[PDB]
């Protein structure tokens, strides 16, 4: 008969064992600029709301001081 | 035992007996690098990894008969050759442990 050992048709196709840990682009300094950004956008609108509210304060004082009497 | 007794083993034993040194030398690395982070902190790669590593002795299993301990080695060469259709399983696995050792 023939012989029943291993090896099939050469090679096995090929196999990459070299190292691949790539690809974050998103990082130049312009992480800061969007988080910088970011902080940018929360003081614009935080401001007006904290105005908005003053605006409250001042009509809830009215409030109390036409009722002092 | 081969040395002092001249001897050479046959040339596909010599393969064979590289081939399990290799996977073995994947063994002991991948326990030492998984438990020095186990040790240290970083409870989870140990599990990713050894997970592998029980692939590693599903080889060991088929090949000797045995899981761990099981010699398959001799003086004058290895015997009771691999099973048919092993090297496939070796093959798939070597496939991708890149992949896994890069994560």
């Amino acid at each position: 008969k023939v012989k029943q050992d291993m090896p099939p048709v050469g090679g096995y196709g090929p196999i990459d064992y070299k190292r691949n840990l790539p690809r974050r682009g998103l990082s130049g300094y312009s992480m800061f600029a969007v988080g910088i950004g970011a902080l940018l956008f929360g003081y614009w609108s935080m401001m007006r709301w904290n105005r908005e509210r003053r605006r409250l304060q001042i009509e809830d004082f009215e409030a109390r001081i036409a009722l002092m009497p | 035992v081969e040395k002092l007794l001249n001897i050479q083993p046959p040339p596909r034993a010599q393969w064979i007996r590289v081939l399990f040194g290799e996977i073995t030398r994947l063994l002991n690395h991948i326990m030492a690098v998984t438990t020095h982070a186990l040790d240290i902190g970083a409870m989870t790669p140990f599990f990713w990894m050894f997970e592998e590593r029980e692939k590693m002795f599903e080889f060991y299993e088929r090949v000797s008969g045995a899981r761990m301990h099981a010699a398959y080695v001799r003086p004058g060469g290895v015997h009771q050759d691999l099973p048919l259709g092993l090297m496939d399983d070796i093959y798939e696995f070597s496939k991708n442990f890149s992949l896994r050792i890069d994560e």
